[PDB]
RNA sequence: GAAAUUGUUGAAAGGGAAGGGCAUUUGAUCAGA
RNA sequence: GGAAUACUGCCAGCUGGGACUGAGGACUGCGACGUAAGUCAAGGAUGCUGGCAUAAUGGUUAUAUGCCGCCCGUCUUGAAACACGGACCAAGGAGUCUAACGUCUAUGCGAGUGUUUGGGUGUAAAACCCAUACGCGUAAUGAAAGUGAACGUAGGUUGGGG
RNA sequence: AAAUAUGUAAGAAGUCCUUGUUACUUAAUUGAACGUGGACAUUUGAAUGAAGAGCUUUUAGUGGGCCAUUUUUGGUAAGCAGAACUGGCGAUGCGGGAUGAACCGAACGUAGAGUUAAGGUGCCGGAAUACACGCUCAUCAGACACCACAAAAGGUGUUAGUUCAUCUAGACAGCCGGACGGUGGCCAUGGAAGUCGGAAUCCGCUAAGGAGUGUGUAACAACUCACCGGCCGAAUGAACUAGCCCUGAAAAUGGAUGGCGCUCAAGCGUGUUACCUAUACUCUACCGUCAGGGUUGAUAUGAUGCCCUGACGAGUAGGCAGG
RNA sequence: GAGAACAGAAAUCUCCAGUAGAACAAAAGGGUAAAAGCCCCCUUGAUUUUGAUUUUCAGUGUGAAUACAAACCAUGAAAGU
RNA sequence: GCAGUCAAGCGUUCAUAGCGACAUUGCUUUUUGAUUCUUCGAUGUCGGCUCUUCCUAUCAUACCGAAGCAGAAUUCGGUAA
RNA sequence: GGUUGCGGCCAUAUCUACCAGAAAGCACCGUUUCCCGUCCGAUCAACUGUAGUUAAGCUGGUAAGAGCCUGACCGAGUAGUGUAGUGGGUGACCAUACGCGAAACUCAGGUGCUGCAAUCU
């Protein structure tokens, strides 16, 4: 007998493949395992880290964010490095020119970023240009922006979006989300 | 039919198992219940300070 | 406990700023073993005195051989013990070569007449009846006579081995 | 040591050794029905399953939970010897944890080195004499998983205190025999 | 039926002290409080104003707020598994400045004065607190203090 | 043309149930090199 | 006064008998001895020999012997229960589908997305192709009338992978 | 006014120095808060540990509980009823307590070896009819906690003690001799003389004798004892204390230290060793799980692969995974 | 307690002692002495706005309470409340 | 319900022949309660009749000890079902 | 060092009974037109500092003083208590082991200390 003081046999808790059956996803997941295994880059660790991500773990990346990373001071000359798929984004009406490496690209990004001069390459692409990750710049989209997260805690006085179908007046408004009728929250 | 009234037995038990957690202390705490004479006036300073030190980049 | 030795231990109600160098109380204390002796040491000093282990200190255990433990004497014995409904002193006298083989006696008769165990028991003093016609017990005293014999009578012999073919004797 | 005590019988005083510095502790208890304080204790000395010892440096933080974990526990003062043949025959290290047997002086060189341990003799030294770098040292050294005593306990019951004829609390110097007995 | 107000149970908790009733002495309002202080809460059964709770009496805490005659704490209260924030509104006669930080506040002072005298006349620092350690190797002289032999008493009544 | 259930033959065991587990004796039977 | 011996402890002192185990499968390491070559008990068994060559070992099966073994299912704090169902066997026999949804995951496309109401077409309930709409999303908030998201490098501070 | 339990702190989100913002605050650049800039990494300021820490979503079952020690309420009490802390059972097998949910020991992958736990070692039954000092004889002996009951009160049974006494100037017991006088002491009583009662407890002779220890009379008488002597000659008496044993001790089918049986025990108290054996501990092998790694440089087809290393494995309800 | 006509044990007047042995609506507990008690003077903060907080607690509601903010007031010489 | 221990008293005298207050220790489970553990997919729920066996806290019979046992009768108690 | 004003801690400062107090201060003390308040100039208000006094307040000292405070190997490592045992005991309870550890009691000592400002033989 032990007097175990954790939890035995225990798994990690973290993805070691993509749950993805994508064969060139998979063909991705091998080389960068060997590039995180044999380069010491602590980039190629944190890509193939990211290769294993849910969809709503990899949250798109819009041509908008990579401008404001590229804005950002000495960033201009960097490569993007997005896992998973850059969106366009019209909201924005000056490109720069950049080396994007991305796991998709929208038809509209890529033409946003091929029009301002740059290109999209792949992450193989990517790993052949540079290794160690050379110069690289990764970015992330907006996980905690998704629909489903505001309903996430819900409860008295957190303010959480109630789950519902329908909105508007009649729906979930009268007692309990106002002092008039009963108590607010 | 009259049965069990309360016990705290297993109690403790349970709340170890996942354990009693300190409240996870933050820098910058929230101003939610300080004086609003204060925090009125500390907004003004702090924009004052703010634009004092971008200024101040010259 | 188990086979006694005497030990002399020695400790000291450790010194302060206030008294340094404390008042070395010593104690004859028949016990087993060195952690016992010591045990029983604070045990009768926290009965004696306003100390305890955490704020004395052991300065000195050593073992007390018997002199002469080839000679046969008579100890008188001062035992205070529990019995189950109070405490009562008792005098014995024991006739051994040694002060540990008498007290290891005086146990077993404690716990065999009066079934007070090695926790009721206080030696209170064991000393040498220097003096025969000093010896108050007649269960020592009769064995003090001039030219004491006795035979041993129906001598019982252990047989090695399950059977027996002779229809033994217990002549001696 | 031995001089000294000579000396001061010679000049009629008393020579008080240095209180120990250093315990080996043996949990002699199995793992169910321990209450939570004394059981929170075992594990933070690492003593996890019966017959598991490891080294405790002798303060006051830790001679309080050597209290705590009294009727658990046999435990004492370990000698030289009984250090050295703990370290050879059960002596194990924590590399990436990993229970590695100390088989050969570069793996305690690769772990302890950067403390000035080179060998397995270094790391003996280094827990019998309580050096600055013990807490590592120590906690390098896996819990010692010893065996049952090979002439038994010496006691018909094991779960009263040593000075009431059983096997747990401080047994001083006799930690060093049922030790022996057990590795 | 059961019983549970707001002072349930405080009847000695919330007592004055015996011969030390009356007027609360002018040092307790001369007491000054800065957000941040750390403050022992004990209430004063005197003064029925800004009392805390019983949970309180005891509890040690951190000044968040500063008002006219009172300040706000935050303590820590274990609610089933956990700890939250709980945030009380305390007249300064319920709280006293903690002495728990003052031994930490002078080592605090003493370390650096030490560092400082360190690296100035040579290498040694030597900083952190100690446990009581095991006592060192002493020799006792008996001149003047032969051992005294002590026996077990025999027993009496005295009654 | 299953099973329950049954006859016959063959084998075996059987002092107030039978059945089962570990191990081996004995009998019968059998694969592997 | 000089020894001895007991007791306890130490030896990286020597040495005899017994039992279980032989995992691994080129080399690689740390050592030891040796002057060096090499040798070794040093990162896990090899060497020599005998009988048998099949029911001999072994498997299966029945039986015998030693020890052990209450009747399953169920409700229950508690069942072998003097609690309930079950004489036996075969076959049948109990979380399904749908409308609308929550979380998570996969896929496609992505500020858009959904061809399949319908139309075209067809090797004809398939597959293939398609316009306008419509649904959800891209804006919220207020009971409502209504109003409606950049001071700033879409902000400052702290932490933050890369 | 404890013990146990309990709040806080033991640093870089720290300490120190200078000076910017403000509509707050001050008589006042006074202060408050937030900053800018500057200094301080070996012990960044106790110990020990840390199959890591933090965070989120979403769902199952459950929402009759019960038991043990300790604290504790109601009740005479209960295998009763109700609380506190912990540990268990439920949900759990295994060794022990004969037997048993909960007690002791210990928690469980498949095996081998060794050692043990608790419990045992006459035989059942593996293991000393071991060793040592005593105690006990029961015509209802006793024989291991939970636990399967016994008390007050007693016993020249026996053992060990405590205290106080007597004793060669002769003790205790035994046999024998004396056991008087004032005096029918005072009071009463119908009668009361030592002896139905109250009170007084004297004196002489004295070696010694109570204004009386009992029997006796109506009262007498008469016997008898305290008390003192004769004989004997070394020890003896009293009150207590507590061990074992005995009395106290009565129920219904025939039966239970588990059985047999056991008496300088195979009982009781105690001490020392040896020995027996659990699914526990130690080592090794194998299975699986988890974790950390190595290896896409080729013939190389299983990179979800091959391989190295360490640790772990109980389970109802329930969840998930691989088949 | 000591005193004063009726007037005594109880009427009203006076002094002394008096840590609260009184009073504070009510149950009990706590609290209170130049007061929180008694008497007197002035008053309506028992008002307005909408937040935060504590107890019960799911950290929901309700009740009750705490400390502020922004007003208008009351009282006092004033600090304040 | 049954039985002890102590012994102030009753018993003309006399605590204990036979009793026995004030107290106090028990036993039994043929009383009645208390509890709700078993049984509500069901243990046939009063009494009598019949019949067997068991217990002893013995009414009689056997043999005894004690007495406030002269005899007779009776009472207390022992071994006894 | 005394004294006053304001104080801090709130008896080592309080209470009872006596004694002493130089200077200054404080105080009692003198008066009722004014402001003010009373049944009452007793309190409170005002005026004088002049008529007087240390009688009292106040301060200090004294007391095998009461109380209070401090300390103690004084009691006491006692009571209690955390942990342990297949310890004892029919039980009630108790002993032992590893720790923590009172209160009463006894004795000894003590009887305000001090901040700011002003003032004084
Ligand atoms: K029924
Ligand atoms: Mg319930
Ligand atoms: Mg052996
Ligand atoms: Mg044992
Ligand atoms: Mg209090
Ligand atoms: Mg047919
Ligand atoms: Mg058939
Ligand atoms: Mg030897
Ligand atoms: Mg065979
Ligand atoms: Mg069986
Ligand atoms: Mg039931
Ligand atoms: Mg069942
Ligand atoms: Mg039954
Ligand atoms: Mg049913
Ligand atoms: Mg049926
Ligand atoms: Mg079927
Ligand atoms: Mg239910
Ligand atoms: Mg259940
Ligand atoms: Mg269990
Ligand atoms: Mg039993
Ligand atoms: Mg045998
Ligand atoms: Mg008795
Ligand atoms: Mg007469
Ligand atoms: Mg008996
Ligand atoms: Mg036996
Ligand atoms: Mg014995
Ligand atoms: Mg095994
Ligand atoms: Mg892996
Ligand atoms: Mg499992
Ligand atoms: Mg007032
Ligand atoms: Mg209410
Ligand atoms: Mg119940
Ligand atoms: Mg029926
Ligand atoms: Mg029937
Ligand atoms: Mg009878
Ligand atoms: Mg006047
Ligand atoms: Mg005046
Ligand atoms: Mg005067
Ligand atoms: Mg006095
Ligand atoms: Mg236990």
């Amino acid at each position: 007998g032990i007097d175990h003081t954790s939890k035995q046999h225990k798994r990690s808790g973290h993805r070691t493949a993509p749950k993805s059956d994508n064969v060139y996803l998979k063909l991705l997941v091998k080389l960068y395992t060997f590039l995180a295994r044999r380069t010491d880059a602590p980039f190629n660790k944190v890509v193939l880290k990211a290769l294993f991500l849910s969809k709503i773990n990899r949250p798109p990346v819009s041509v908008s964010r990579i401008a404001r990373a590229l804005k950002q001071e000495g960033a201009a000359n960097k490569t993007v490095v997005v896992v998973g798929t850059v969106t366009d984004d019209a909201r924005i009406f000056e490109f720069p020119k950049t080396t994007v490496a991305a796991l998709r690209f929208t038809a509209g990004a890529r033409a946003k970023i091929v029009k301002a001069g740059g290109e999209c390459i792949t992450l193989d692409q990517l790993a052949v240009r540079a290794p160690k990750g050379q110069n690289t710049l990764i970015l992330r989209g907006p996980r905690n922006s998704r629909e489903a997260v505001r309903h996430f805690g819900m409860g008295p006085h957190k303010g959480k979006a109630p789950r519902i179908l329908s909105t508007g007046r009649k729906f979930e408004r009268a007692r309990g989300r106002r002092r008039s009728k009963g108590f607010k929250v | 039919a009259k049965s069990k009234n309360h016990t705290a037995h297993n109690q403790t038990r349970k709340a170890h198992r996942n354990g009693i957690k300190k409240p996870k202390t933050y820098k910058y705490p929230s101003l939610k219940g300080v004086d609003p004479k204060f925090r009125r006036n500390h907004k003004h300073a702090l924009h004052g300070t703010a634009k004092a030190l971008a200024a101040a980049k010259k | 406990m188990a086979h006694f030795k005497e030990y002399q231990v020695i400790g000291r109600r450790l010194p302060t700023e206030s008294v340094p160098e404390p008042k070395l109380f010593r104690m004859r204390i028949f016990a087993s073993n060195e952690v016992i002796a010591k045990s029983r040491y604070w045990y009768f000093l926290q009965k004696l005195h306003k100390v305890k282990k955490a704020s004395g200190e052991i300065v000195s255990i050593n073992q007390i051989n018997e002199a002469h433990p080839t000679k046969v004497k008579n100890f008188g014995v001062w035992v205070r013990y529990d019995s189950r409904s109070g405490t009562h002193n008792m005098y014995k006298e024991i006739r051994d070569v040694s002060r540990v083989a008498a007290v290891e006696t005086l146990y077993q008769d404690m716990a065999a007449r009066h079934r007070a165990r090695f926790r009721s028991i206080h030696i209170l003093k064991v000393a040498e009846i220097e003096k025969t016609a000093d010896v108050k017990r007649q269960y020592v005293k009769q064995f003090l006579t001039k030219d004491l014999k006795f035979p041993l009578p129906h001598r019982v012999q252990k047989s090695t081995k399950t059977f027996s073919y002779k229809r033994p004797s217990t002549f001696y | 040591i031995i001089q000294a005590k000579r000396d001061a019988k010679a000049a009629g005083s008393y020579y008080v050794e240095a209180q120990h510095k250093l315990v080996f502790v043996v949990r002699i208890k199995g793992i169910n029905k321990i209450p939570p304080k004394p059981r929170k204790v075992l594990q933070l000395l690492r003593l996890t399953r019966i017959n598991s010892g490891t080294f405790v440096k002798v303060t006051k933080a830790t001679l309080e939970l050597l209290k705590l974990i009294e009727p658990y526990v046999a435990y004492g003062y370990p000698s030289y010897s009984t250090i050295r043949q703990l370290v050879y025959k059960r002596g194990f290290g924590k590399i990436n944890k990993q229970r590695v047997p100390l088989s050969d002086n570069a793996i305690i060189e690769a772990n302890l080195g950067k403390y000035g341990i080179l060998s397995i003799d270094d790391l003996i030294h280094e827990i019998i004499t309580v050096g600055p770098h013990f807490k590592q040292a120590n906690n390098f050294l896996w819990p010692f998983k010893l065996s049952n005593p090979s002439g038994g306990w010496g006691v018909p019951r094991k779960f009263k205190h040593f000075i009431q004829g059983g096997s747990f609390g401080n047994r001083e110097e006799f930690i060093n025999k049922l030790v022996k007995s057990m590795n | 039926g059961k019983s549970h107000g707001y002072r349930s149970r405080t009847r000695y908790m919330f007592q004055r002290d015996f011969r030390k009733h009356g007027a609360v002495h002018l040092s307790t309002y001369l007491k000054v409080y800065k957000v941040g202080d750390i403050v022992d809460i004990k209430a004063n059964g005197s003064i029925q104003k800004g009392m805390p709770h019983k949970f309180y009496q005891g509890k040690t805490g951190v000044v968040y707020n500063v008002t006219k005659s009172s300040v706000g704490v935050i303590i820590n209260k274990m609610v089933g598994n956990r700890y939250l924030e709980k945030r009380l509104n305390l007249r300064v006669e319920h709280i006293k400045h903690s002495k728990c930080r003052q031994e930490f506040l002078e080592r605090v002072k003493a370390n650096a004065a030490k560092r400082a005298e360190a690296k100035a006349q040579g290498v040694a620092v030597q900083l952190k607190r100690q446990p009581a350690q095991p006592r060192e190797s002493r020799i006792v002289s008996t001149e003047g203090n032969v051992p005294q032999t002590l026996a077990p008493v025999p027993y009496e009544t005295f009654i």
